[PDB]
């Protein structure tokens, strides 16, 4: 359920998020409903190691 | 539909079909011992002290007559109901001990001896335990159920009866259990809690001693004394059998009741209470948890009577005052006294368990009754307040072993049967009384300076070895049993063996009213009060298969 | 607010009752080893009379415990505070729906140091895709509750502790009994010592489902349910010392955890069809259930700092114990159901299940339960349409069976447990398998073993409850008069009974058996009237009433003698109501030496004592003279809801009554006697200040004695009372601001209201306690008075 | 010949709260975005354990800590954390050239 | 509204991993976009033999 993964590698752009952003922050966001759509997906996989 | 309802199965238990595996056989044996430590409570100690309050040795104690009202009813012989909760309780508990014995025997029976060479010594141990409980039930209730078919199914227990057997052959079914144990136990038990062969002989004798004062009529009176039974008490108290096990009288009386001297030469078989042992508060003697004096806040039960006090008085030559002892109180300054008084009864002005730092007084601080039950404390089962052996759980209890058979018992029981068989061996019974009486006269270590510090005059002598009459000899053994086993909860049991309960206790009721107000309305009804009634719920569930004792109404 | 509070002697009153108890028995009342001294004498007729009374200033000689007149119930109660907030929001589109709520509750009970609260969220939603023929949905709620519970027995302790005992001891410690004062703990101190025994409980509840409709009338559906809770708590053992009430110096902590994880799965297939006049549903499907539970806890003794901040297991310097175990069960279920309706006037219904449970062997796993019901919408039959005053009338009847397997997860098995004996007991009887076989006195692990807990039973099967039911619905006067009747006969057979063992069987001889049967038949009636009035008042009454009889039909022999379900183990409850009880018949009081000597022989009987009836007429009062004296079944119960609407206001009352019920009072033991208790010198009810004496010959209360010589503690009619009651369960008054006013703040509905729950109690004059619905020691039922509001956009 | 079972349990808990307040203006050829807000945090960890010894049957369902005989131990701890802050941000372009 | 399942059995014998999951997200804007409430929720369950 991944919509976008920003990775704030900098410190002058990641300074806003905290003192605890010395090692860089990885901003994750999740999905949402679009306007006027009712879509439904169904994924699967069967693997072997 | 099917695998689903089988997946989850019992957690943290052994199931009935598993329990019989050999890997568990010795777990069952231990567990059958354990219940003698873990199965009684403050109103049901397998000491049976709560019920010797009927005796002339002691009062129930406590806050007041309602503090265990059913035991006050017992103490004064009035208002006992067959529905009373204690009577049912002790019946139930003792048969519970029987269960653990039989369960161990059930799985021991199936064991192969070639690959478990102790099979019959373990089996003997269990039958010893089974005899122990049946013995005490027999003392408590007369008409008991004999539960000695370890292969009996649960359902078959419903068709048992307390009258399958006559009174005598009820006694014999107990004797059979202790006999097999004698035939099979080893002479010496390196694990001291396991009965040795001599213990099996001792209990075997005790069983025939109680069996010989026969009550083969419908009521409880003596129907004649059997000497086939007595000549067994002789066989199984033979000194040669006791010496094979190394038993004998401690060189000072107090050792039988002192934590440092557990499992001594006199302790023929004892309940092995313990401390620091993995359990919540210890495998302590909770059953005596009520009998600690008020110095520990609670509860002042099991207080000795002035009658027992005055019984340690002695005439100018150190013999009991047979006729006069109860006509004036024991006065320390001017009366000769038996050293055993100061090992049995803690009295005001004197040290509690031999500790000059705890002097007993007529106080809020020692007795709970504002004087109703007096001011004496039971010494035998209590311990020094400073002892490592002493802990408070819900009550104060120690790890002091409870000795079921002191070797003094064996000597005095042998004395008895010899005196009853008038057959020339009476000077040998007097020989045995002097053994106990002389040991006791010199048991003044730990109280050696009571002459100078308090004024007591110790004076106890053995009897001259003359050709005594049977009647005078009985009086002398009886008196030795009074002073030797005071407060050990077989005094009342002794009286019903002798058929003397009504005469001696009803008399005690009038002499002791003066000192304990409760005996005001007391009255012992002969051919009724010599045994607890079989419990009402027990009879009522039996479907008339159980029969109530004589003297009690059709309820 | 605590309401019905029990009247209990005060320090002065205590000393008056005691003097009476002493002199009644003819003992010197100055011999109470408490602090009382009495100036008393004799009246002209020779009966004792009390003149003055002095109390010492301290209860001990060393003056560590002052004398009080403490009202212990006022001291352990408080004014409770309740809070409640809830928000909910909803959205509905052609293609789905969505709901979301947040809630909070908080309740400080009227017993001090007891409280409860709950946080709640719920989200539900559903989606229609393709042609509304594929449907997905979800319901889910999440909850966190936490509570500190009232200790076991504080009401009895508060009843028991005398006024003379002060809340605080001279040194400022908790007060307690000393000297001659009874064996009772300080109830304020108990509650305070228990204030931090809070559990925290997280429960998640919900499901997700898929629904397919491949053509008209055909539906497939599969639902996976999830029910999962977990409970944590530290229980603290602080050291106490209230006078002689001591704990030695024990300190301990137990960190406990529990998990209950249940889940459910089913698939459903249903067909519908409407043929001109015929209507009909069919449904077949399958269901799986599984519960798995676990619980464990670590126990540690001895702490240097005695606060919940320090008292963690890592920081104890004494002995430890570890506890815990699991269990579970599963169920499989196959079912079908068939509905048929002809002309919308004759209705038939059919149910059939086959139900298996992991709790049985495979030889008995499943059982098959059919059900049948019929309907008869009378009024649509044409010959009934000559009756303008009766809108609908429908007769219905049903027969059917239901399995029951609600038994111990281990019910089938023979159970041996190691039970070394690590666990708190009381007075011994831990029944442990450890033993110092060596005679060392311990110090180290002892050898141990196993003890039987339960004997198995290879052939436990399903218990079956079978119900026959008939009733009729009605609607008169164009939907203004409505209701329904119900008559049923309901029998449980092959009842699954945890059956005790015969005595000689010994340790753990119990087994679950299908052995027993029990009926319940009764009537149930609903009736509601509703109409407006032509001045502005809408009124809507709807009440109800019902009654039943219950009869145990058969019972294992050892449970009949057991008393587990009835006659006190002296008579078998077979043929009587569940919980019926046997006892002695109290026949007043001996009022004259005359009346003892002419009565049957009665051990302990004297003037002033209870006369017990000689039922067998044998001239002796003994254990045989008992009979059926108690039945817990009301003749009928009833409820009634009045509702009014006048001029934007609204009023509601709900009344509830139970009529004809026997209660057994155990407070009466404490209120009517000085010695109907195990222990002397306890606090007593205030009623015994009226005890019969020569002084006071007009009384039912036995004369005060110090010993229960007469055993008036025996179960008897003396303790059965009429527990009938009518209670205003609730009354609520409300104003809702007119639409035109609130709609302009954009509010479809704004309303404030005001209410009180359990405000009033009507009871029988012959009931002698406070709450007939709670006549003894359960947590008191308070009167709540409430204010609140409703806002909606 | 040693049997034992350890029954651990750990718990974590965090919760934050923040209240930003942003502003947005576009005049001429200039846009800007200023926002201010605070923040809170709290971490409440835990764990504890148990231990028993010397079991009889050796299966993962018999070995619950009540079916043992041997010695026992217990563990446990607890941790914590807190935080409180204030922040801010700004933006500027002035021509859609100089950010 | 999402769901999920993921079961892995490692190449070394008798080690595995499996994860169940769920997710609910929503938001609701009420009065001409002056009031907007929303939420994000997740619920997992992993069960790994190490």
């Amino acid at each position: 359920d991944i919509e976008s993964i920003q990775v704030l590698k900098d410190a002058a752009s990641a300074s806003i998020y905290g003192s605890r952003a010395a090692n860089g922050v990885i901003i994750i966001t999740t999905k949402q409903g679009k306007k006027g759509q009712i879509k439904i997906n169904f994924d699967a996989s069967v693997s072997a190691s | 539909c099917d695998d689903f309802l089988d997946r989850q199965v019992p957690q943290g238990i052994v199931t009935g079909d598993q329990i019989a595996s050999p890997e568990y056989v010795d777990n069952l044996v231990i567990s059958a011992y354990a219940i003698w430590a873990t199965g009684d409570d403050i109103n049901s100690s397998f000491s049976l002290w709560n019920y010797d309050v009927r005796s002339d040795d002691c009062y129930k104690g406590g806050s007041g007559t309602e503090d265990g009202g059913v035991f006050n009813a017992l103490e004064i012989s009035k208002g006992i109901n067959t529905t009373d909760w204690n009577i049912n309780d002790i019946w139930k508990r003792l048969y519970q001990c029987i269960t653990r014995a039989n369960t161990a025997l059930q799985s021991l029976d199936q064991m192969d001896e070639k690959t478990y060479p102790l099979k019959n010594q373990r089996i003997a141990e269990m039958r010893f335990l089974r005899g122990h409980a049946h013995f005490m039930l027999k003392q408590l209730f007369k008409k008991i159920v004999i539960v000695n078919d370890e292969n009996m199914e649960p359902d078959a227990y419903n068709e048992l009866s307390n009258t399958t057997y006559t009174n005598d052959e009820q006694w014999q079914k107990i004797a059979d259990d202790f006999q097999f144990a004698y035939d099979n136990l080893p002479e010496v038990q390196i694990e001291k809690g396991r009965p040795a062969q001599a213990a099996a002989a001792a209990y075997l004798a005790k069983t025939y001693l109680y069996k010989a004062y026969r009550q083969d009529g419908a009521d409880n009176a003596l129907t004649g004394i059997n000497e086939e039974d007595l000549k067994q008490v002789v066989k199984y108290t033979d000194p040669l059998i006791m010496a094979k096990g190394g038993y004998g009288l401690e060189t000072d009386y107090s050792m039988n009741f002192l934590p440092q001297y557990e499992n001594g030469a006199e302790s023929v078989w004892a309940i092995q209470y313990s401390i620091n042992d993995g359990t919540y508060n210890g495998n302590l003697n909770w059953g005596m948890g009520l009998t600690t004096p008020q110095i520990l806040g609670c509860c002042d039960f099991h207080k000795p009577s002035q009658n027992l006090v005055n019984a340690f008085k002695t005439d100018s030559q150190g013999k009991p005052l047979f006729s006069t002892y109860d006509n004036e109180n024991y006065e320390v300054a001017t009366d000769n006294v038996d050293p055993r008084l100061f090992h049995t009864v803690g009295m005001p002005g004197f040290p509690y368990k031999y500790n000059e730092g705890y002097i007993i007084q007529k106080n809020d601080d020692w007795s709970r009754s504002k004087g109703l039950y007096g001011y004496y404390v039971s010494l035998k089962e209590n311990v020094d307040p400073d002892c490592d052996c002493l802990k408070k759980g819900s009550y104060w209890a120690s790890s002091l072993n409870h000795i079921v058979i002191r070797y003094a018992d064996v000597l005095l029981m042998r004395a008895e049967a010899l005196i009853q068989l008038n057959d020339g061996r009476i000077t040998d019974a007097i020989s045995l009384i002097n053994e106990v009486r002389s040991r006791a006269a010199g048991s003044t270590m730990l109280i050696f300076n009571y002459k100078e510090d308090y004024g007591v005059n110790f004076k106890v002598t053995p009897y001259d070895l003359k050709a005594y009459a049977q009647d005078e000899a009985m009086k002398m053994l009886k008196w030795e049993r009074r002073v030797e086993f005071g407060m050990e909860s077989s005094r009342f049991f002794d009286l019903v063996r002798w058929g003397e309960a009504k005469d001696v206790i009803n008399a005690y009721y009038v002499t002791e009213a003066s000192r304990c107000s409760i005996y005001k309305n007391a009255g012992f009804t002969e051919n009724k009060n010599e045994y607890l009634p079989v419990p009402f719920e027990q009879i009522s569930a039996s479907n008339g298969n159980y029969t109530q004792n004589f003297g009690w109404a059709a309820a | 607010m605590y309401q019905s509070k029990m009247n209990v002697l005060n320090t002065e009153q205590y000393g008056r009752a005691m003097w009476q108890a002493y002199v009644n028995d003819g003992e010197n009342p100055n011999g109470n080893a408490l602090g009382y001294a009495y100036n008393w004498g004799y009246n002209a007729d020779g009966n004792p009379v009390l003149y003055g009374m002095t109390l010492s200033k301290y209860l001990d000689s060393k003056n560590t415990m002052p004398v009080a007149d403490t009202d212990w119930f006022d001291e352990i109660t408080r004014t409770g505070v309740i809070q409640q907030y809830n928000l909910s929001v909803s959205n509905g589109s052609e293609k789905g729906s969505s709901f979301f709520s947040l809630g909070y509750y908080k309740n400080l009970g009227v017993i001090k140091d007891t409280d409860f609260d709950r946080f709640s969220a719920r989200m539900n939603s559903d989606y229609k895709l393709i042609d509304d023929i594929l449907t997905i949905g979800q319901h889910f709620t999440l909850n966190r509750t936490s509570e500190v519970q009232a200790p076991g027995g504080i009401i009895e302790t508060a009843l028991d502790i005398p006024s003379a005992i002060p809340v605080y001891a001279s040194d400022g410690s908790w007060g307690g009994p000393v000297g001659g004062w009874p064996d009772r703990r300080n109830p304020r101190a108990v509650l305070e010592y228990n204030k931090d025994n809070r559990y925290t409980y997280w429960r998640m509840f919900g499901d997700a489902y898929v629904n397919l409709t491949p053509f008209k009338g055909f539906n497939l559906r599969s639902t996976f349910g999830l029910d999962y809770a977990n409970k944590q708590a530290r229980y603290f053992t602080y050291p106490y010392q209230e006078g002689t009430q001591t704990n030695n110096g024990k300190s301990a902590v137990e960190a406990k955890q529990e998990h209950w994880t249940k889940w459910m799965w089913n698939a459903i297939a249903t067909y519908q069809l409407e043929v001109g006049k015929h209507r009909g549903d069919v449904m077949i499907g399958m269901e799986l259930n599984r519960e798995d539970d676990s619980h464990f806890s670590g126990y540690k003794e001895d702490f240097s700092i005695l606060t919940p901040d320090y008292m963690w297991p890592d920081a104890g310097s004494g002995t430890a114990q570890a506890y815990g175990a699991g269990e579970g069960y599963s169920l499989v279920s196959f079912f079908g159901k068939m509905n048929y309706s002809y002309a919308d006037r004759y209705l038939l219904s059919l149910t059939l299940r086959r139900d298996g449970s992991s709790r049985f062997g495979k030889n008995h796993r499943y059982a098959t339960f059919p059900s049948v019901s019929l309907g008869w919408r009378i009024t649509q039959e044409n010959f009934m349409k000559e009756l303008t005053w009766l809108d609908d009338l429908k007769l219905r009847a049903s027969w059917g069976q239901t399995g029951n397997q609600e038994i111990s997860n281990l019910a089938r098995y023979t159970i041996y447990a190691p039970n070394y004996g690590t666990t708190d007991s009381f007075g011994g009887q831990s029944y442990g398998t450890a033993y110092d076989i060596t005679g060392s006195n311990g110090g180290g692990v002892l050898p141990s073993g196993f003890k039987r807990n339960q004997i198995g039973n290879d052939n436990i099967k399903w218990e079956t409850t079978t119900q026959t039911n008939v009733g009729i619905d009605f609607s008169l006067f164009k939907q203004s008069l409505y209701g329904s009747l119900e008559y049923y006969y309901k029998k449980a057979t092959d009842i699954l009974t945890e059956m005790a063992g015969v005595g000689v069987l010994g340790e753990g001889g119990s087994r679950w058996i299908n052995s027993g049967a029990m009926k319940n038949q009764g009537f149930e009636f609903n009736l509601g009237y509703r109409n407006k009035t032509a001045f502005g008042l809408t009124y809507d009454l709807n009440g109800n009433i019902s009654t039943y009889r219950n009869e145990i039909l058969e019972l294992p022999e050892t449970v009949a003698a057991n008393g587990k379900f009835g006659g006190n183990g002296v008579k078998s409850v077979v043929g009587h109501t569940y919980g019926a009880q046997v006892g002695y018949i109290a026949d007043g009081i001996f009022k004259s030496q005359d009346e003892v000597d002419n009565h049957a022989t009665q051990e302990g009987a004297a003037v002033g004592r209870i006369r017990y009836r000689d039922i067998d007429h044998n001239g002796v009062i003994d254990e045989r003279d008992q009979n059926w004296i108690y039945d817990p079944t009301p003749s009928f119960s009833y409820g009634l809801n009045i509702y009014l609407e006048y001029k934007n206001f609204d009023l509601t009352m709900f009344w509830q009554g139970v009529q004809g019920v026997d209660i057994i009072s155990d407070v009466k033991k404490k209120s009517d006697f000085w010695s109907a208790s195990n222990v002397g010198f306890l606090n007593k009810g205030t009623r015994l200040l009226n005890a019969w004496s020569p002084t006071n010959p007009n009384s039912d209360i036995p004369a005060l004695t110090r010993s229960d010589t007469n055993n008036e503690q025996r179960v008897s009619t003396y303790f059965v009372e009429n527990g009938s009651f009518l209670k205003l369960r609730n009354i609520q008054l409300g104003y809702t601001v007119p639409a035109v006013i609130s709609k302009k703040m954009r509010m479809d509905r704004l309303r404030f209201y005001c209410s009180a729950q359990n405000l009033l109690t009507i009871k029988s004059k012959n009931f002698t306690g406070e709450d007939p619905e709670n006549p003894n020691f359960s947590y008191p039922i308070p009167v709540n008075i409430t204010f609140g509001l409703n806002i909606g956009f």
